[PDB]
């Protein structure tokens, strides 16, 4: 038969895959972990669980899968079934769900000198604690923690990967460009790899991989930013309107219920958690805060506009503030039977008279009206202007640092 | 190592994992349970169910797994599959949309002495009913029941390890707080078997809300169409809007009003805070809209048909305007032609006065107005108070 | 009796076969396994997630020098069902899942011939990342994969290959995927223009290695857009001619921005409507968001062109003053330009006088207030015939460039070969 | 320890395929009782209710007995389920594939040979929901236990005898029972259910049936969903205190209350399942009340041309406004310069009578609108209120069954 | 029973379960397949798939499983689990979400004389293309394709049991009416191996949809809204609400028109008659808003700028209808009496422009009443 079964039949005749490969009593197994990423699948922020196609690329030595190969036709190495052979139980402890173990189970690759290379596919949904301070333009720090479930320090020690020569290690995630596709997405800026040890127990040791990778806001920009934009620049457009046209309330409670539905749907995209305030959520407060205050001086503005002698009489501090000082700075500034017959002419000279008067002080009380509304347009413009800039001025210096700290 | 396969090929050679670890069958196992709480996954309030991530760590002692160590190359230490050894029969009592006991079946620790470390991983999904009555302050005491199903405390019994849960590892939610944790341990009589206890041991974990999250995406707006829905008594009759701005505040709390159904259970048991301060502030709605229109129907009473009333005059033109003093509230055949010009100055008068009623019922629209705005600020101020304060002194 | 029985014995347990092993007589030779692709059914593309589930039989073919038998000694048996868990078989997996399903969903018998021949055609539903590419949503075309690769062995070890066919006596690659006619149902929204299949080998990486070498799948699919263009883009364009329309409103019905925050509010709907329905990648904006964008913006003008309008119209000499050029500019020129619409006795007498007067100054009051409302109507006729052909162009500009997206006639570009099951390539 | 010897010796030459008949024709007796834990939900969009229970299979196999002066007084055992024979009892009447238990506890086993296995589960049965009166509704849910091998030849499926009664309940253990929150179990009857167009040679001839009528609470439901859309629903009465000129905004609020309306018709499309044998109650009233103020909308427009229409479009006929005026209000408590200038005021004066007599006839139709709108009023006030009185009556007298069985006087009750 | 427990020993003491039930390699199974349908779990209309709780029943004879019950105490009937015999390989063609073959694996009788009835339960998710064509009142003709995966006619051939699936025992889904049902049995050359036949049954269920849910939550609101559509040409114009009456009922019909879309699957292989109509409706709503605002602007036609056509003029009146300082004192008088002359004009002019408006409505409302008496008669 081929000599293959006959070197299968030597090797497994006393195998026990539940031994460590201890050649001696006290010894540590040095298993080399690495990680090659082939896909970033998504980063759900809801359930705060990331998920990614990798290969864990593993290699220990077990002394007692060794031969000659020149006692066996030149077999240089062998692949032999994943549950033949002992292998440390490499898991991602950092894992979401109940998924620890690899799924594909490839085979292990056995070379004459004892190397063993393991390098299975697995699906795996570790957990991400999502900074959500500065969301959507922000950046992850995403870990994925591999060690080994029941074997301690005493019994293995973990080390780095080597490259494809063999003479350096890798401390980052290797990443085959024939293999991976990049996530629309996200961008991996950093991809570090670095050993663990906690204090207070010798006996904890693990290989965390790192992915610092940066949200692309654009999808937000476009169906989130720019529509809150073009609500607001409508908020600033209310203090324009006339008050005579009855349009100004429902221009402004209009664009309030834009803003209170677009900060409804985002709900489903902004995470739950209620250590800080997303940017984007911040901005939206603002704007509803804003529009809300817009509203409020619309409602003011449409009072002092409908006024009249016969419900209210003129302060004297509110015309002298509002119609000599503000107008300058606002540029506003505005430019027998013939007895009874001439009684009755008399009377009704006497009635326009009282209505020119009447309908004099109706003006007033319109230009103070119209004063106070170009003042609060120019306040909300230079409040809002100022609030956009400085809160998108804060989202974009947000960047990831420029070395990982590993 | 030759000599931990020589080990492993002795102790299991005649091991049966059917019979309990014990050297007489009248013995008990004692069997020390700790549970250790690794990341609390989430808390569906719909349908109260919570997924932690623990380890269920456990010691027992089994006689027929000991071996001196001199006769093996000083090994004191090996590993072996859960599967290969007895297991005690760990189960979830109050196990919802989940697993009743371990799955995973991780390996275990066994040294020289028998004794045996098995720490396996779980997802527990348990039922726990969720008090919704100062939600979103709310604070919620989450059980996790744990006991041996097949056996009775004259077979296997348990014991906590220690009296609270291990958190050393516990990873920040950042949506609860763990306030408090502890765990008790029952001798239950069950009406299946009354003749011997069963004894479980129960982990509660008493978790407090961090509300801001709900704070900002709920309550702030709630808040800001509250305060807008007495707004509407200062916008004037005459502008038409009125009904514009109290029907918009309306459709934002049914929508809001749609929003909370769907983040708590359908549970009857008590009302919710939340639930509270909406019905609250839909009857507020409610009742800001009729005297919006019984002030509007005021404002074009008109004077043909409806007398003005001396009680009501005398109430709202001498004495509460006069009261009140924050607002600026006022406190030949050429007979033929003139004939007609007597004609059109009587008409001018008529319709002065007809003008002088109507402005008296405006201004009587007017003081309601603004008698109903001081009332509406004042339950909008003192209401939420009353709602929030009471849980926010705690 | 049955001599299957006798023959599966013989093969297994008398000739001690091991499923392990690779089918070789030496450990340096190579085996060759031909691989194709059956679709029997597109089940769904959901872009929300990037996922392409597909409804497959794999096609596997080796020899095995095991599994050989004399036919004429056994009776005559030409054929042989073996269950996998038996035999040894290639294990050809689907490196770019979603979810866990790397192998077929069942596993069924394999067919043996007496030459060594193995044939097996397991069904499978297959969950695959296709990248999309949202650009020219809903008029677009989806350029999926599916990439199989051998994780157990390396290229030293087995060699993928194209399953070959043979027609006059002549052997060609099959370079496609596999479609029966009587078996395969079409989508209903999604159009199948191009389906090659591909051999790739990565000179850069070493031959000891697995990923040295891969079978690709692709499926270059058009969506048709019947659906989409019949519930979204229609009402959208029907909506937004409304916004241009709201210049027709008188400014005396305080109508005007009611119609225009309405038009705006519904885009808006639609567009998050689209949001919904479309993934978060960023690579590109979609055609119909672009377009969604556009009308948003040049509504939100709309309503600018409205509110000074409202001022313009409802402007009183005793606050604003007409000055003679905006008069010049907007009832002499522009209007022309648009071609729009074209003693008692001495106390009576006193009294007349100031009445006059009075109703001199009113009517010079309604002449200012009209002269500005003709500047507001011929502002808003303005603004109709600048705006209107701008929607127009801009609509029909965008949706004919969507319209003109077909997917190329090769699939892959410099290759002259069409990869056409009715033209084969050695035949 | 002498388990291990006797468990060895039962299981030495035992195998779980077989019946454990001791001659032909010789029935295995099952008897089944089911213990509530907790009631988890009853998820109307799948009509599926998930209950946590612990079944209690108890039947007798000769081949499991043993004599304890031999084994050191040892009676009691306990065998893992998958090494023993099983009734294979499962729940036939699942929603998806989980026939058989969750956890497959150990079975004790009696030195007499008696079985008692109870195994946790966690069980997804169907029950469709009667929504006629939701959400005042009582849903009778069951659960269907039916051997899924053998036949009432092989197996004779009962309900478990306590002190010589038949138990026929669900029983509900005082220790670890949790009360659901929204559903209160009414009644829990059981009984053994036979299908007489099968054959007992059939394995669905035999079931046995635990019953569950339980009762929505609907406190929640009114104070979140009914009570909003009645106050809602009732701001359609005040359209007709709001003026009919161009202000007041009646059009605005009637439909603005028929968006509010359908709104919650969204709302409660969520909650109710997609079934289509009944319109739910709260449905009903939805579209009565959707009907209602597409109704008070035609009535607004009606108002809208009545009180807005002039002498110079519409002619008011004597016999209309005798009707409107007289009748209805009755019930309801509602020198050339000297020439020149005489020429000019007189023209002055006939303009100005013209135009006043002009404007009566406006007034005319203003009070026209205004009688209509309070007869209207009226009309849609009695309206609203006697459909949400009898909806809600009706939905108050939906009274649970006293009885479990409405033909049987038994309680069925411990 | 000892007889029972050594008859299942001596059957599987030499069964080798991969090997086909024949005496002779060259004679072929006879297979009674039979379908048996339980409960319609649900029909997922976007996702085109369709899951249903059915059990497959499977006959067929087995040679080497037949004893003589006089050697067994009389025992003639047994029951063994699946994975201990042979088991033909159903496997569902058109599964979209679930497995191919029957993974419950439950027991099986088994007689004396061989034959085995094996009926495993199974939730078949299959895809079937969804006809929206009549939605909701539309009907749905579901496929199930069951056959034998790796062998062929003359290896194992299979035969439905009855004409009909079985529906004895299924239960009413409450959404769906099983008008008719019905199984065929094909020879299909598939072009993996064209030299031989595949033996395949189909069961096909015609299921009627029952429109009451989708008649009060979709049909009748979109009704009402349509009706509140003609409504606005009989409101005047000088309310002020003409356009938010016809923009609230333009955007509730777009409203439920999404509504719609997100109910179906987003083929394009028909449009849905519930799509035809709501896109009629729209476009009618859209035709009345333009008329409605044309005659907005009509109302508020300034006389001094637009002059009435006499076209318009007879069309819209004669025939549709049918169908010292004394001096200065005077000459202010004067002036007052002319200016009164010509407001009055003007005012005879801006009603003229009124009255048109209000024949317009008046014509459109009649236009609308047709169209609402036409399709009440076609609906009869
Ligand atoms: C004894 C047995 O098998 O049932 C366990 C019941 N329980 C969980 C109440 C102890
Ligand atoms: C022959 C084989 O194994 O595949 C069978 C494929 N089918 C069912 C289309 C004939």
């Amino acid at each position: 038969s081929v000599m293959e079964d006959t070197l299968l039949s030597v090797l497994f005749e006393t195998y026990n895959p539940k031994v460590r490969p201890a050649q001696t009593v006290g010894d540590k197994v040095t298993v080399r972990v690495g990680l090659t990423l082939t896909n970033l699948l998504i980063l759900n922020e809801k359930i705060e669980e990331m998920t990614t196609n990798v290969f864990l690329n593993l290699a220990w030595t077990d002394y007692r899968l060794q031969w000659d190969p020149a006692a066996y036709e030149g077999i240089k190495d062998l692949r032999i079934p994943s549950s033949d052979v002992w292998q440390p139980d490499i898991v991602l402890m950092n894992n979401n769900d109940g998924s620890f173990e690899i799924t594909l189970h490839v085979n292990v690759l056995v070379q004459h000198t004892g190397a063993v290379s393991w390098q299975p596919s697995a699906i795996y949904r570790s957990s991400c604690t999502i900074k959500v301070m500065y969301f959507p333009f922000d950046w992850q720090n995403c870990t994925m923690v591999f060690k080994s479930y029941t074997y301690d320090t005493s019994e293995v020690t973990l080390q780095h990967a080597l490259d494809a020569k063999g003479e350096r290690e890798v401390k980052e995630i290797v990443i085959n460009k024939d293999a991976f596709t990049e996530n629309g997405q996200w961008s991996i800026e950093h991809k570090p790899s670095r050993k663990n040890w906690r204090s207070d127990d010798p006996s904890y040791e693990d290989v965390t991989f790192y992915l610092i990778i940066q949200r692309k806001p654009l999808f937000y920009i476009v169906y989130t930013i720019i529509p809150c934009i073009l609500i607001s620049i409508l908020a600033i457009l209310v203090f324009y309107l006339p008050p005579d046209a009855g349009e100004k309330m429902s221009l402004s409670i209009s664009a309030l219920l834009a803003v209170t539905v677009f900060l409804l749907l985002l709900a489903d995209k902004v995470p739950e958690t209620s250590l800080s305030v997303p940017i984007i959520i911040r901005y939206l407060m603002f704007i509803m805060i804003l529009v809300a205050f817009s509203v409020i001086l619309s409602v003011v503005v449409l009072n002092l506009h409908h006024r009249s002698p016969n419900t209210h009489t003129m302060p004297n501090w509110i015309r002298q503030i509002f119609i000599e000082t503000l107008p300058p700075f606002l540029w506003i500034q505005r430019p027998q039977d013939l007895k009874e017959a001439v009684e009755a002419i008399k009377y009704i000279a006497e009635q326009l008279e009282s209505a020119s008067e009447f309908d004099d002080l109706k003006k007033d009380w319109q230009y103070v009206a119209m004063v106070a509304d170009r003042l609060f347009l120019y306040v909300f413009f230079v409040i809002c202007s100022i609030g956009t800039f400085s809160i998108f001025l804060d989202a974009s210096h947000n960047v990831p640092p420029d070395n990982p700290f590993a | 190592s030759e000599h931990e396969t020589r080990l492993v090929a002795n102790l299991l050679e005649n091991y049966n994992k059917v019979i309990r670890p014990v050297e007489h069958h009248t013995h008990f196992v004692d069997i020390t349970v700790g549970l250790q709480l690794i990341q609390l996954i989430s808390v569906d309030e719909v349908n109260q169910i919570v997924e932690t991530n623990v380890r269920l760590r456990q010691q027992w002692i089994d006689v027929r797994l000991r071996w001196n160590p001199a006769d093996y190359g000083g090994i004191k230490k090996i590993r072996l599959p859960s599967d290969d050894v007895w297991l005690p029969d760990l189960v979830l009592y109050n196990n919802a949309d989940g697993d009743f006991a371990i799955v995973h079946m991780t390996k275990l620790l066994l040294d020289y002495t028998g004794k045996i470390m098995w720490t396996p991983p779980a997802i527990f999904k348990s039922y726990c009913e969720i008090i919704v009555t100062h939600f979103p302050f709310d604070q919620q005491n989450c059980t996790m029941k744990l006991g041996i199903w097949t056996y009775d405390g004259t077979k296997v019994s348990i014991s906590p390890e220690s009296d609270r849960p291990d958190l050393s590892t516990f990873m920040e939610s950042g949506e609860w707080v763990m306030k408090d944790y502890r765990g008790w341990k029952h001798w239950v009589y069950y009406t299946c078997c009354p003749d011997t206890p069963y004894l479980d041991i129960t982990y509660h974990f008493i978790m407090q809300r961090i509300p801001l999250y709900f704070v900002v995406n709920v309550i702030i707006p709630c808040l800001l169409f509250s305060f807008l829905t007495g707004l509407v008594f200062y916008l004037p009759t005459d502008s038409g809007e009125k009904m514009t701005l109290s029907i918009s505040v309306l459709l934002s709390l049914t929508v809001f009003l749609l929003v909370i159904v769907e983040l708590i259970p359908s549970t009857s048991s008590a009302v919710p805070l939340i639930g509270k301060y909406m019905l609250f502030t839909m009857i507020f709605v409610i009742s800001s809209i009729i005297i919006t229109v019984v002030v509007i129907n005021t404002h074009h009473r008109s004077p043909s048909t409806h007398t003005m009333p001396q009680w009501v005059r005398k109430i709202f033109i001498d004495t509460i305007p006069n009261v009140m003093f924050f607002s600026t509230m006022k406190r030949p055949d050429v007979k033929s032609a003139i004939e007609g010009v007597k004609y059109i100055a009587e008409h001018m008068k008529s319709d002065e006065e007809s003008s002088n009623a109507a402005e008296e019922w405006k201004y009587v629209a007017m003081v309601i107005d603004h008698i109903l705005l001081c009332v509406f600020m004042l339950i909008c101020i003192i209401g939420t108070v009353s709602v929030f304060a009471g849980r926010l002194i705690e | 009796v049955n001599e299957e029985e006798r023959l599966i014995n013989d093969l297994l347990i008398v000739n001690k076969y091991n499923k392990h092993v690779r089918p070789v007589k030496h450990n340096n030779e190579v085996v060759n396994i031909a691989l194709s692709l059956t679709l029997s059914n597109l089940i769904s593309l959901k872009e929300t997630d990037e996922t392409l589930t597909s409804n497959v039989w794999m096609d596997h073919a080796w020899y095995d020098h095991r599994l050989t038998w004399n036919a004429s000694e056994y009776s005559d048996i030409s054929i042989l069902r073996l269950p996998p868990e038996l035999v040894w078989i290639p294990d050809i997996v689907l490196q770019n899942n979603n979810d866990g399903q790397y192998h077929v969903a069942y596993f069924c018998n394999v067919l043996v011939r007496p030459n060594g021949y193995v044939t097996w055609l397991p069904p499978a539903i297959f969950r695959s990342s296709c990248p999309i590419n949202v650009l020219y949503f809903p008029f677009d075309w989806q350029n999926c994969s599916l990439k199989f690769t051998a994780l157990n062995y390396d290229a030293n070890e087995i060699t993928m290959d194209l399953m070959t066919d043979t027609i006059d006596g002549k052997d060609y690659p099959i370079e496609w995927i596999i479609i029966d006619p009587e078996a395969f149902t079409e989508n209903g929204e999604w159009e199948i223009i191009h389906k090659p299949a591909k051999k790739n080998i990565y000179p850069d990486k070493f031959p000891n290695g697995t990923n040295y070498q891969d079978v690709t799948f692709y499926l270059i699919i058009r969506r048709k857009p019947l659906f989409y263009v019949i519930n979204f883009i229609t009402p959208c364009v029907l909506i937004s001619f409304l916004a241009s329309l709201a210049f027709y409103l008188p400014a005396e019905s305080g109508e005007k921005m009611s119609t225009a925050i309405s038009v705006l509010l519904a885009q808006a709907v639609f567009l998050l409507l689209t949001s919904q329905r479309l993934p978060e990648t960023a690579l590109a904006v979609p055609l119909i968001g672009k377009y969604l964008m556009f009308i948003m913006s040049l509504v939100t003008g709309v309503i600018v062109n409205c509110g000074i309008v409202l001022n313009f119209h409802f402007r009183t000499p005793s606050t604003h003053v007409l000055s003679t050029r905006v008069k010049q500019i907007f009832l002499e020129k522009l209007p022309r330009i648009l071609h729009m619409s074209r003693d008692e006795i001495k106390s009576g007498i006193d009294s007349t006088n100031y009445i006059v007067k009075q109703i001199k100054e009113k009517n010079a009051y309604d002449e200012e207030v009209g002269n500005w409302n003709l500047v507001g109507q011929t502002i808003d006729r303005l603004s109709m015939f600048i705006i209107t052909p701008v929607m127009v162009l801009g609509t029909i500009f965008i949706f004919v460039m969507g319209n003109f997206n077909h997917p190329p006639a090769k699939p892959f570009e410099g290759d002259p070969f069409d990869y056409s099951s009715d033209h084969p390539r050695c035949a | 320890n002498e388990e291990g010897r006797l468990i060895e010796k039962l299981l030495g030459d035992y195998d779980k395929r077989i019946i454990p008949a001791k001659t032909l024709d010789h029935i295995i007796d099952v008897t089944l009782k089911l213990t509530l834990t907790n009631l988890i939900s009853l998820n109307e969009k799948e009509e599926a209710l998930t209950t946590n229970v612990w079944i209690e299979i108890q039947w007798n196999d000769y081949r499991l007995s043993w004599n304890t002066s031999e084994y050191e007084g040892i009676d009691l055992v306990r065998i893992p389920s998958e090494l023993l024979w099983l009734p294979d009892v499962v729940l036939e009447n699942n929603v998806d594939g989980q026939f058989e238990v969750a956890y497959y506890a150990n079975v004790l086993v009696y030195n007499d040979g008696s079985m008692y296995w109870l195994p946790p589960a966690i069980y997804r049965s169907t029950c469709p929901i009667a929504v006629t009166y939701f959400p005042f509704d009582w849903q009778n849910c069951s659960l269907v236990f039916r051997s899924q091998t053998y036949n009432a030849h092989e197996v004779n499926l009962q309900l478990s005898a306590e002190e010589g009664e038949a138990v026929e309940w669900i029983h509900i253990d005082p220790e670890d029972f949790t009360e659901n929150g929204e559903w209160t179990i009414r009644h829990r009857p059981a009984k053994k259910n036979y299908n007489w167009q099968l054959t007992k040679d059939d394995t669905d001839f035999q079931e046995i049936i635990f019953f569950l009528i339980i009762q929505r609470k609907p406190l929640f439901y009114i104070i979140n969903i009914i009570a909003p859309c009645v106050l809602i629903s009732s701001l359609v009465v005040l359209v007709y205190f709001l003026p009919a000129q161009a202000g007041g905004q009646k059009c605005t609020l009637s439909i603005s209350v028929l968006l509010a309306q359908t709104i919650f018709l969204f709302l409660i499309a969520q909650k109710v399942p997609e079934t289509s044998l009944n319109v739910p109650l709260i449905g009903k009233y939805l579209i009565f009340v959707m009907f209602v103020s597409m109704l008070i909308v035609m009535n607004c427009v009606i108002v809208l041309n009545v009180s807005l229409r002039t002498p110079n479009t519409h002619s008011l006929s004597e016999k209309i406004k005798h009707l409107f005026l007289g009748f209805l209000p009755k019930y309801l408590g509602m020198a050339p310069e000297i020439k020149s200038c005489v020429e000019a005021c007189n023209f002055i004066a006939k303009s100005t009578k013209e135009q006043n007599d002009s404007g009566s006839e406006n007034e005319n139709w203003v009070l026209i609108g205004k009688v209509i709108d309070k007869a209207c009023f009226w009309i849609a006030l009695l309206l609203f209120s006697i459909g949400t009185l009898a909806i809600f009556l009706t939905g108050h007298f939906n009274q649970v069954p006293e009885f479990p069985f409405p033909g049987d006087p038994r309680k069925y009750v411990p």
